């Protein structure tokens, strides 16, 4: 049919389990899918537009693209940090 | 009656128990099919639709595997059980497709029926490395004087053969196969080179041409011709040049020497682009393919002269580039010329001039060069290059007053521009092949006019033929000629000179 | 015990799913086993859900998808040492020489992120060349890039010789021979002639050690023989502390394997085709080409100009890394002048009055404008007649035509192959000399007694010689 | 990890589903309930049936699932967060897609196999049988992964019967025979 | 000869109606019953012999 | 323009370094065509102008041989004068 | 045309106009079909459909077919793709040029750029081909010359040149023969000169032997007896 970012098992998997967001998801994030030096991350649902987040790998980059369900980070480094 | 003939050997197939891993067809568009299951699947596998089309399996994606129909969809359907083969692409290599005109698969197009087939090796394999060489040396002789002084190449190398469209391109290829018929009538191997001209996206009609002519050179006794021709499909065309060269690998392998023309990559890159762009894989430069120098690549560095250790053999090539409009500078001629050791470029203006073969020798070009060429014929074209040289930067000063030294120059060059004239589809003996430029070194050809050259180059064969066939055997035996030998061939030059 | 399953295999990008929280790292090498050895398979996305995008560097023919993988855990990591100085290794690292299995003690990973700004050398440095055209008019820098130009029919091969021979008298220092898109025939001609030249010496150690890619390798062990080659010279001058000087063969294969990369990965090809990456990924190799405070790396590398289109961006961006410009020409090589520099082509940036001396650079300019007058000088003065020189005039095409033999240096990997016993002239021997010739005290020395004679010194022999 | 590929997508509901209850362990009690709805369901036909046909709103869809949980009062709340997930993702319409591969992966979790033996005929139950022994004979039914074989009538399928489960068939229909006899018979 | 050869496609053309008129008779006749028993013992042999 | 030209049955092509030289409307007949030939053409017309095509065609050769200034004969001329009025 | 061929056996003479619009027509509904575009819009499937087309046309131990293909060139670019790709695929080309047309010769053919699968040597006749060898030459030395008439002029020429261009001149406008379908043009009869005529006729111009015969007692007339007649008009 088509396949939306929240249409993603992880994030399914997590939605049929109830909630589990609040916090984990307003303000911090989960990454996703990782390559092409922009990230997919989940949650940071508060987060300022082109605000600088620090990745759990010390890497930090600008917010990009504010999505619905979805933040495309820009890597501001190395990608071989983020995992 | 050949309905019981037909009746009996239908009738004579019977009962399956083959198949097993099915897939189903999800969309069959474009000759590219898309199958949900096939699960434990070998990439490029044959695979057998219940149509009966064969395939190879270019995209193997999580959920899919995308089948390339070899054939046409008319008998295709959507659904479609699809038993699976088992076998990554294979041809059968072996002495019998000597003299066979066969299809890809190696179906005979000249029905001449089973094939002596020694194996069926695989037709994409890794090409002889560093370790398998041996040094180059071994003459390549085309029977065209040019290409045998100017620009020759030794066994098991490359060396390109772009030109201007259709004229004759296959006419020049064809010069060396009669060329060939010379050596390969004498017994040693080495001097048997088997030849494989593949004939890409190439009419029947005029494949069919290639054969009578063929025929009637008798050269059908070491020729195979790979034939994709206009018809056949797209995947056909893609594994055209690959599958031909398995079959070269057997003749190397045996120690023995072949030479493989591919005729046209022109035609196998748009194949490719064909093939990708259907696969609706982003194409490359000049909308052909962006991995088409990957697979020219694996294709021209499997043309080797192998090491004595792993058993002197080789496998010539001579790939075909069809120049579009004498383009040069094109992502498909580019590539190539680089891997291409050597280039032999076709000029329309010589061509027109009547300078047939029309082989503009100033961009043909040679990485192999004298390192393969009669040690005889080095020694009488020394002279030839830099002759040729003045000829050619004194050429446009040929259109009034003009000083004595261009006009020598003028002479013995305009002289030498007739000389290298060959009527195409006539190879000559490199034995008195060597007595002509001779000539032309000693400049006894300087007195002889133009016109007058071509009945003087007969005669003068005819008459170093009864007078002095002594000589023309001790340069073919020798191979090499003593300042003696060039003594009294210089004396019967100027014999015949003087008649 | 990281294990996963192929599951998809679309071209040589195959995309394999990991069991759950054992999943790769992006640069991480993945080894699948196979009766080919093992297919090695670079991480270059993760494609999420416990699946990954990988590119291939062997081809990926005859696959079932769903094979198992095993992750090594990060850039594969080659085996480095003396001992893999004159071992053909082929990108995995494994001998293609096959000169029995190479023996290394330490192996390390084939990315390597560029030294520090800190670590890398505040001020210039000099490579010396016993060449004494390379000496005056374009010197060398120990941690430079010095891009060749001018084709292996002029003798290229020679020319690369040449430096090794020169390299090992110089410092006793190493090489790598990366070769990119390397023609099966020139590799085994280099190869026997690395075992004639002595720069190998199966038997005995071999200076330099060959890498060697051929054109039929696949575009992404293309793209990846550089790096690891890099990773060899960096164990030499950061864990040897020793000079190298590393030769690269066509850049411009270098930029065709990242542009098929590129294109493979599905990004977006930029203009003219050339990879979205394709400064970053120079930029990072180039930055690894240094000096540091423990070693310099010198790198030749040959730009394979596309149709002669420096316009065209991959020469440009090459240009900019690059920071001499040696420009051998075939004209030179039929004057019978070898080294076959084109004089008035051949610049470094660090010809200067301040970096190589304020005497060197004045020599140089000397000789540059003596012969950039000769030349043009030349176009006329053949034409019109030799006596259309005045007494000053053809006191410098005497000069001129003096110093244009004196370049040639019958160089010692050549001393077989012209047929002349080498030279090689130190770097204060070669100021010196053409001090001298400026000063025209050898203006009494015909001009065919420097020719194919080397320094001051060597042509007080030749003068004897000339007179005897 | 679930058991088998759903050839990808619309699986991805399925494979969440199956995890997230294979945790709880009720995936019987699920499919039970999947089941339940879906007989209803299809026994409803506006908007049972219009109600695959998408055209709702998240409003309309939301009071649709209220009109669902009288449909079945309890029985599998992951399910029931499937619906809220399926109305939040404004997509009901590959629903019984979802069931149905649900229904894969936990009759593949019970082990079991699914066959048919194709024909334009309905066979003989003696066949079924013979064919049914025949397959628990071979090493195919592998025993812990059960066998249901189907015969059913296919008049596309003229003639002849294929069997089929697994990847692995035996096609001796007359059809395709047929095809390959003529066709040799026009050269 | 021409006629000849004219002959010999023209003989495969009366054999293909010989075809249609054979596939006609298999599906008509309780031969279509009798033998798809005889298919389904085949098969129960073949697939026991797996 | 492709497609179109196809299509029609002409092309009128206007040139416009033409309409700076002074012909405006401009033209440039050396791109147009019309090959239903004289067919909708009135018959007086069609006698007259039979040559016109000729000496127009001639004057284009001749003007471009009359640029690069050569020692131009007097048939040359005579075409050259007559093709300028 | 297969079905004349092949069932009714008769050889025939195919006619096809115009197969740039079978082209086109393809590459069209390829994007529609939604294939990615291949080099200047044309569809990726182009040679087989050509080919394919090509492929049925053919001579074959049934008939005989003899297909004329129109092909429109666009931008009178032959290194346009689609042309380029329909000039492998036939066998007897032709090129048309408007130049030649614009001269007033109708034939509007390039000769130096008509080929043809028959046009040998030995098949073609000795005579012809030595004939035809001398017209191509003569033409070719004719525009080769043009250049230096350009610039230096004409009269720097040699005589043996000045012989040679005055014979292509009336070789140019000898191989102008006026035809039926210019009785709706000029309203000139056609003519038409057998083959075998046309060889002797050729023969004798290059020899010389009609150097004695105006260049207009050639242009746009038929046969040597037509422009022996055309002299013989002009002279009086």
């Amino acid at each position: 049919t088509k396949a939306q970012p929240t249409e993603v098992s992880s994030i399914l998997e997590e939605r049929i389990k109830g909630v589990s967001d609040e916090a984990n998801l307003n303000e911090t994030g989960r990454v996703l899918a990782v390559g092409d030096g922009i990230a997919r991350v989940f949650g940071l649902n508060n987060i300022q537009a082109e605000e600088l987040v620090e990745f759990s790998s010390g890497v930090k980059g600008m917010a990009l693209n504010l999505e619905p369900g979805q933040v495309g980070i820009v890597l501001f480094g190395s990608d071989r940090l983020v995992k | 009656e050949v309905s019981s003939i037909l009746e009996e050997r239908i009738k004579g197939v019977s009962d399956e128990a083959n198949l097993n891993e099915t897939g189903r067809v999800l969309a069959v568009g474009d000759g590219i099919a898309r199958v949900f299951g096939l699960n434990n699947i070998q990439a490029e596998e044959l695979v057998e639709f219940s149509s009966g089309v064969k395939g190879m399996a270019l995209n193997l994606e999580p959920g899919q595997v995308g089948i390339v129909l070899f054939g046409s969809d008319r008998l295709v359907k959507e659904g479609e059980l699809v038993k699976r083969t088992g076998n990554i692409v294979d041809v059968p290599v072996g002495p019998g497709l000597l003299g066979r005109v066969v299809d890809a698969l190696g179906n005979p197009i000249d029905g001449k029926g089973p094939i002596d087939a020694a194996g069926r090796s695989r037709a994409q394999v890794k090409a002889p490395g560093i370790l398998p060489r041996r040094s180059v040396h071994e003459p390549v002789q085309t029977g065209l004087k040019a290409v045998d002084a100017l620009v020759p190449i030794g066994r098991g190398q490359r060396e390109l053969i772009i030109g201007d469209r259709q004229t004759g391109k296959t006419a020049v290829a064809l010069d060396t196969i009669l060329n060939q018929k010379r050596w390969n009538n004498g017994s040693d191997e080495s001097k048997k080179l088997y030849c494989v001209y593949v004939a890409v996206g190439q009419k029947r009609s005029t494949v069919a041409q290639l054969v009578q002519t063929l025929e009637q050179h008798d050269a059908m006794k070491y020729s195979i011709i790979v034939a994709a021709t206009a018809s056949e499909a797209a995947p056909l065309q893609y594994l055209a040049p690959f599958t031909a060269a398995s079959i070269g690998e057997w003749f190397r392998d045996n120690g023995k020497h072949a030479l493989i023309v591919y005729d046209d990559l022109s035609k196998q890159a748009v194949a490719y682009r064909q093939l990708s762009l259907l696969l609706r894989r982003p194409p490359g430069r000049e909308a052909y393919p962006g991995d088409v120098f990957y697979l020219h690549s694996r294709l021209l560095e499997r043309a080797a002269k192998l090491s004595e250790k792993e058993g002197s053999g080789s496998l010539t090539a001579l790939p075909v580039i069809e120049t579009q409009g004498g383009d040069v500078s094109a992502y498909i001629p580019t590539n190539v010329i680089s891997i291409t050791d050597g280039q032999i470029f076709l000029e329309a203006e010589l061509f027109y001039k009547g300078i047939r073969p029309a082989i503009n020798v100033g961009l043909s070009v040679s990485r192999v060069g004298s390192a393969a060429q009669v040690k005889a014929l080095k020694q009488v074209a020394g002279s030839l290059k830099l002759f040729l040289a003045q000829y050619r930067e004194v050429a446009a000063f040929a259109q009034s007053d003009l000083d004595a030294s261009t006009k020598q120059t003028l002479v013995r060059g305009e002289r030498l521009t007739q000389l290298l004239k060959q009527n195409q589809y006539s190879p000559l003996a490199t034995e008195e092949q060597v007595p002509l430029i001779y000539a032309g070194v000693n400049g006894h050809l300087d007195g002889i006019e133009l016109s007058r050259i071509g009945e003087f180059e007969s005669s003068f064969l005819s008459y170093l033929k009864s007078n002095h066939n002594e000589l023309l055997t001790e340069i073919r035996e020798k191979g090499e000629l003593s300042k003696e030998l060039l003594a009294s061939l210089k004396s019967a030059t100027e014999s015949f000179v003087a008649t | 015990p990281i294990t996963g399953k192929v599951t998809a295999v679309i071209g040589a990008i195959v995309d394999v799913h990991f069991e759950q929280s054992e999943l790769p790292a992006i640069l991480n090498a993945l080894e699948i086993k196979t009766p080919q050895g093992k297919l090695v398979l670079e991480v270059a996305q993760h494609l999420g859900e416990n699946t990954v995008r990988t590119i291939a560097m062997d081809g990926t023919e005859g696959l079932v998808r769903g094979e198992k993988v095993l992750d090594t855990g990060g850039p594969i990591s080659v085996p480095v040492g003396r001992e893999t100085l004159g071992r053909i290794i082929n990108v995995i690292g494994e001998p293609i020489d096959e000169r029995g299995p190479i023996k290394s003690k330490l192996r390390k990973p084939i990315h390597a992120d560029p030294p520090s700004f800190a670590e890398q050398s505040t001020s210039a440095e000099i490579l010396e060349t016993g060449i004494k055209v390379v000496d005056l008019l374009a010197p060398y820098a120990r941690g430079g890039k010095i891009g060749l130009f001018g084709g292996a029919g002029v003798g290229k091969t020679v020319f690369i010789q040449e430096l090794i021979n020169n390299i090992a008298k110089a410092h006793g220092g190493f090489s790598v021979f990366t070769g990119v898109g390397e023609r099966t025939r020139e590799g085994n001609d280099l190869y026997r002639e690395m075992k004639e030249t002595g720069v190998i010496n199966l038997e005995g150690e071999s200076k330099v050690a060959l890498v060697f890619g051929q054109m039929n390798e696949p575009p992404g062990a293309r793209a990846r023989v550089a790096l690891t080659g890099l990773t060899i010279a960096e164990y030499f001058r950061d864990e040897e502390g020793q000079d190298v000087l590393l030769f690269i063969d066509n850049i411009f294969r270098f930029t065709q394997a990242g542009s098929e990369v590129s294109a493979l990965l599905g990004r977006i090809p930029s203009a003219v085709g050339y990879q979205p990456t394709l400064a970053t990924d120079m930029g990072l190799l180039q930055e690894r080409i240094t000096t540091t405070k423990k070693g310099s790396v010198t790198s030749v590398q040959a730009v394979y100009v596309p149709a002669d289109d420096l316009t065209d961006p991959a020469p440009a961006t090459t240009f900019a890394h690059l920071d001499a410009t040696t420009v051998l020409s075939r004209g030179i090589s039929e004057l019978g002048i070898y080294p076959a520099v084109d004089p008035l082509d051949s610049k470094s940036r660090l010809l200067d009055a301040a970096v190589v001396g304020q005497e060197h650079y004045d020599v140089a300019s000397k000789v540059q404008e003596t012969l950039q007058t000769y030349k043009s000088l030349q176009d006329i003065i053949a034409i019109l007649g030799m006596d259309e020189l005045s007494e000053q005039d053809k006191l410098t095409v005497e000069r001129a035509r003096k110093i244009q033999r004196f370049l040639s240096q019958p160089f010692a990997v050549a001393e077989v192959f012209t047929g002349i016993p080498g030279k090689l002239v130190r770097l204060k021997d070669t100021v010196a000399s053409f001090k001298a010739v400026l000063e025209g005290k050898y203006d009494n020395i015909p001009e065919h007694a420097f020719y194919m004679v080397g320094g001051i010194e060597d042509v007080v022999a030749k003068a004897e010689k000339l007179a005897a | 990890p679930p058991p088998v590929r759903l050839f990808g997508v619309e699986g991805t509901y399925a494979t969440a589903l199956y995890q997230a209850a294979a945790k709880n362990s009720s995936i019987d009690a699920a499919f039970q309930s999947l089941q339940k709805v879906e007989s209803t369901v299809k026994k409803n036909p506006k908007l049972g049936h219009l109600l695959l046909n998408p055209a709702l709103s998240l409003k309309d869809r939301n009071s649709v699932i209220d009109a669902i949980v009288e449909t079945h009062k309890n029985l599998d709340g992951y399910v029931v967060n499937l619906l809220k997930v399926l109305s939040e993702n404004n997509r009901l319409g590959c629903f019984e897609k979802i069931a149905s591969d649900f229904g894969v992966l936990n009759d593949a979790h019970n082990g079991l196999l699914k066959g048919t033996v194709t024909s334009a005929e309905p066979l003989d139950p003696k066949s079924f049988k013979r064919i049914e022994k025949a397959l628990s004979a071979s090493k195919l039914v592998g025993q812990g992964k059960s066998l249901k074989l189907e015969n059913v009538v296919k008049p596309e399928i003229k003639g002849g019967l294929i069997v089929e489960l697994g990847d692995k068939t035996v096609d001796l229909s007359i059809s395709t025979k047929i095809q390959k006899l003529n066709k040799v018979l026009e050269d | 000869v021409r006629y000849e050869a004219s002959l010999r496609q023209l003989e495969q053309r009366q054999l293909a109606k010989s075809v249609i008129s054979r596939v006609q008779s298999e599906l008509g006749n309780p031969k279509f019953q009798e033998k798809v028993l005889q298919q389904s013992i085949s098969e129960i042999e073949q697939l026991l012999s797996k | 323009p492709t497609n179109v030209i196809s299509i029609t049955d002409g092309q009128i092509f206007l040139e416009a370094e033409l309409f700076y030289k002074g012909i405006r409307p401009a033209i440039n007949v050396g791109l147009s065509v019309s090959r239903v030939g004289s067919a909708a053409q009135v018959k007086a017309l069609k006698q007259v102008a039979g040559s016109l095509k000729l000496f127009l065609a001639q004057y284009r050769e001749v003007a471009a041989f009359a640029q690069f200034g050569s020692d131009l004969d007097a048939s040359t001329k005579q075409t050259l004068v007559r093709g300028e009025r």
